[PDB]
């Protein structure tokens, strides 16, 4: 008759229970969000509460009753479940709502050693009173709960062990915008840090997740992929290893080329025994990239390429068939398989494809990926000699062999070599592009190590970042993002550390970034096209014309600032080529959209003062990022409209943007009837990018006879890719609900 | 996963530009 | 510019 419920605090402990507190934070939440009911919420976690409950758990149960509600038809408790974890969140952090004034966070979080000292040196408390006031914490309050989820889980600087979470989404932007600008003239310094910082808090850019989470703090590791090319030699070999331990023991994605290493039969080098092949160098290269793995298979991922023509093509493109013998096997890499024109040809004139170990046919590795003509002429040459170890196949065995494998496991990966030396930013003759990255996006020069710290070796890298399409409303803003993006990036190179010689080569000579998309899909629905009826071909063009338009006009700029890349030389930029001057000519059949850009007077700004960056695009895929922004996956259609993710926190769940007025707009994955829509718009979308994009195909196999999908379909889609000039084709997906 | 039918006809093929 |  006094009935309580004693509430416990943070040992603080006993105390009444607060049960209009809490109807008022709820009611608080609630603001502005239509179709919550605030009672049920309070119903559904009301009920779990007993009599010496800690506070925290209140506030755990009731973000859960609001997660736990989500749905398409009410979208809203995304939000309403988000603002009681910003919150909450607040309080376990800062005791109190309100945020810390700046100053006063960064210097208390510099004497617990959560950041960098030179966040003090370099900037003076004015500087930081100043910083404070571009500050609006009230955007913490535009994060879905799927968004807070993540930042919860992997970016706000935190203790591991204890769980304490020292800091807001707001400090975390405010700061890398100050580290990644902070040597910038004060003139112009805090123009920038508030000008970025808008940009990422409205999710105008993106930015990686090594990025969010140590940028400010004291590490200054921030590398998601490497790109290492191995020699055909017990030296190159082992430092190609070691390259990768040191790589994959800071969580990067490995792409390796083993594609020289001659194949299985050849004779010793004097001393080095590659009689037994690449197979045992490639068990080798997975356990390097596994070795600081959980069990020795949880973690560390990597993507391993070869000629479509290799000796043992046939051995290697069956590497993660599980019925087989253990020592034939190297299950958990991808591969790569590279082909080029020629390859394809012969496939299309039922010809055989004649294979050879590349220690036996000189200048063929070369040519393949830096001059078709002439790999035509040695191919056909060696073809003739007898002298040559070769193996004959027919092309439509190898083929479907590789399509086979690619379909039953999904990681059997295209790369169309002509295309990425063809249509590149580099010339092939000093500097082709002869693999991909884990993803197949990445597109750069890499030259083998001979030594771990090989001074001449060049390692490629990551550098990204990504515009929001669901975020600006014309084309026009993207002048400002690109500088923005660009700039941040640029200065990011300059600020990270370099564990490999080879790798700093890389970033310094060529300074390359890879700058993509994310929200793509929802971007053509508020623009009523869709992706396989070919509606969205002249958006497409318009819209990656000004994509790659403005981050070459950024880049210029940046040249005319603070000088061109040391190696600006070896572009195709140099040398006033532009890619709407190499583009893969069959788009012009699939779309009339015209250049609404300059990109004559940008020919000669850019033969005049060079590139800072020598790539700047690159569509990569986007899990992470995506989700924070509440953004479709890069320029991927959604698999349907609630996507469901799983935790220790109860199922997450994060629902489409706007499905309420798009849901008929959208066209999930499934919908799509084929593949051929989609391919067109990756074409379209690689006239103007710098690299390549992470294109997938997908097949439904209640859509076929018998719901077996016919190895015919699988080689259209494949000749229909490269004939509309797609660089590589990354994962293939089966099924027709997920 | 991906359950194919692994009958390929080049005729078919042949014609296709690249 | 362009280097040197």
């Amino acid at each position: 008759m006094n009935q309580n419920l004693l509430v416990t605090k943070r040992d603080g402990s006993t105390e009444r229970i607060n049960l209009d507190k809490i109807h008022r934070v709820l009611d608080w939440a609630a603001e502005g969000l239509h179709n919550v009911s605030i009672s049920q919420v309070e119903l559904r976690s009301h009920i779990q509460f007993y009599d010496g409950i800690k506070t925290s758990d209140i506030h755990e149960t009731i973000i859960k009753a609001a997660a736990d509600l989500i749905s398409r038809d009410a979208p809203d408790y995304q939000y309403l479940a988000a603002r009681l974890a910003i919150f909450h969140l607040r309080k376990k952090a800062y005791g109190q709502f309100e945020p810390p004034a700046l100053y006063d966070h960064v210097v208390k979080m510099v004497e617990m050693g959560k950041y960098d000292n030179h966040l003090l040196e370099d900037y003076t408390e004015e500087e930081f009173k100043q910083m404070d006031t571009f500050i609006d914490h009230d955007r913490d309050m535009t994060f879905s709960y799927a968004a807070v989820k993540q930042l919860e889980g992997k970016y706000l600087v935190q203790n591991r062990v204890t769980g304490e979470i020292y800091e807001s989404a707001q400090f975390l932007y405010i700061l890398v915008a100050a580290c990644l600008f902070s040597n910038y003239p004060r003139e112009t310094r805090l123009q920038y840090v508030k000008r970025f910082y808008d940009a990422v808090s409205t999710f105008k850019i993106s930015l990686p997740t090594p990025i969010m989470s140590g940028v400010r703090t004291p590490t200054r590791q921030f590398s998601s992929c490497v790109l290492i090319e191995c020699g055909d030699s017990l030296d190159s070999i082992n430092a190609t290893s070691s390259a990768i331990v040191k790589y994959v023991s800071q969580r990067a994605g490995i792409g390796i080329n083993a594609g020289r290493i001659r194949a299985l039969g050849s004779p010793i080098r004097g001393g080095e025994a590659f009689h037994t092949g690449c197979i045992p160098f490639y068990k080798h290269f997975q356990t390097a990239v596994k070795s600081c793995s959980q069990g020795g298979v949880r973690g560390g991922a990597a993507t391993l390429f070869y000629p479509m023509w290799h000796l043992e093509v046939e051995s290697l493109l069956v590497l993660k068939n599980n019925r087989g013998v253990e020592g034939n096997r190297v299950r958990h890499m991808d591969y790569g398989v590279q082909i080029n024109k020629l390859m394809y040809t012969r496939l299309l004139k039922g010809e055989d494809i004649t294979l050879f170990s590349p220690s036996d046919v000189p200048g063929l590795y070369d040519a393949f990926f830096a001059d078709q003509e002439e790999f035509e002429r040695l191919y056909t040459k060696y073809e003739k000699d007898d002298s040559i170890r070769k193996q004959r196949v027919k092309a439509v065995e190898l083929f479907s062999l590789m399509m086979q494998e690619r379909a039953s496991t999904g990681r059997i990966y295209i790369q169309n070599v002509d295309h990425c030396n063809t249509h590149s930013p580099f010339d092939p003759a000093i500097a082709p592009v002869r693999q991909s990255n884990l993803c197949l996006d990445i597109a750069l020069p890499t030259k083998p190590l001979n030594d771990v710290n090989d001074e001449n070796g060049e390692i490629a890298l990551c550098t990204l970042s990504a515009f929001n399409l669901g975020a600006i409303n014309n084309l026009d803003e993207l002048e400002e993002l690109a500088i923005l993006a660009v700039r941040a990036l640029d200065a990011l190179l300059d600020y990270q550390d370099y564990p490999i010689p080879a790798a700093k080569r890389g970033a310094m000579g060529r300074r390359t970034l890879g700058i993509g998309v994310i929200n793509f899909a929802y971007y053509l629905a508020k623009h009523g096209k869709r992706y396989s009826d070919g509606s969205a071909n002249n958006l497409t063009h318009k819209t990656f014309e000004a994509i790659q338009y403005y981050l070459l006009k950024a880049s210029n700029e940046l040249a005319k600032e603070q000088g061109a890349c040391p190696w600006f030389n070896e572009t195709t930029y140099a040398k006033g080529i532009l890619p709407i001057d190499t583009y893969k000519k069959d788009l012009d059949t699939i779309a009339n959209e015209p250049l609404h850009y300059d990109w004559e007077a940008l020919r000669e700004s850019i033969k005049t003062h060079g590139l800072r960056n020598s790539t700047l695009s690159a569509l990569m895929p986007s899990e992470t990022s995506s989700q924070i922004s509440n953004a479709t996956n890069g320029i991927e259609p959604p698999r349907g409209y609630v996507s469901i993710k799983a935790s220790k926190d109860g199922i997450l769940r994060q629902v489409v943007p706007d499905y309420e007025h798009l849901h008929d707009a959208y066209e999930l994955l499934w919908e799509m009837p084929g593949n051929d829509g989609y391919l067109q718009l990756v074409g379209i979308m690689q006239k103007f990018i710098d690299q390549s994009i992470s294109a997938n195909t997908n097949y439904d196999p209640s859509r076929f006879p018998s719901g077996k999908v016919p190895m015919q379909q699988l080689l259209k889609d494949l000749l229909t890719a490269y004939k509309f000039g797609v660089k590589t084709l990354y994962y293939q997906n089966t099924r027709d609900g997920a | 996963v991906g359950q194919i039918d692994s009958e390929v006809d080049t005729d078919d093929l042949s014609n296709f530009q690249l």
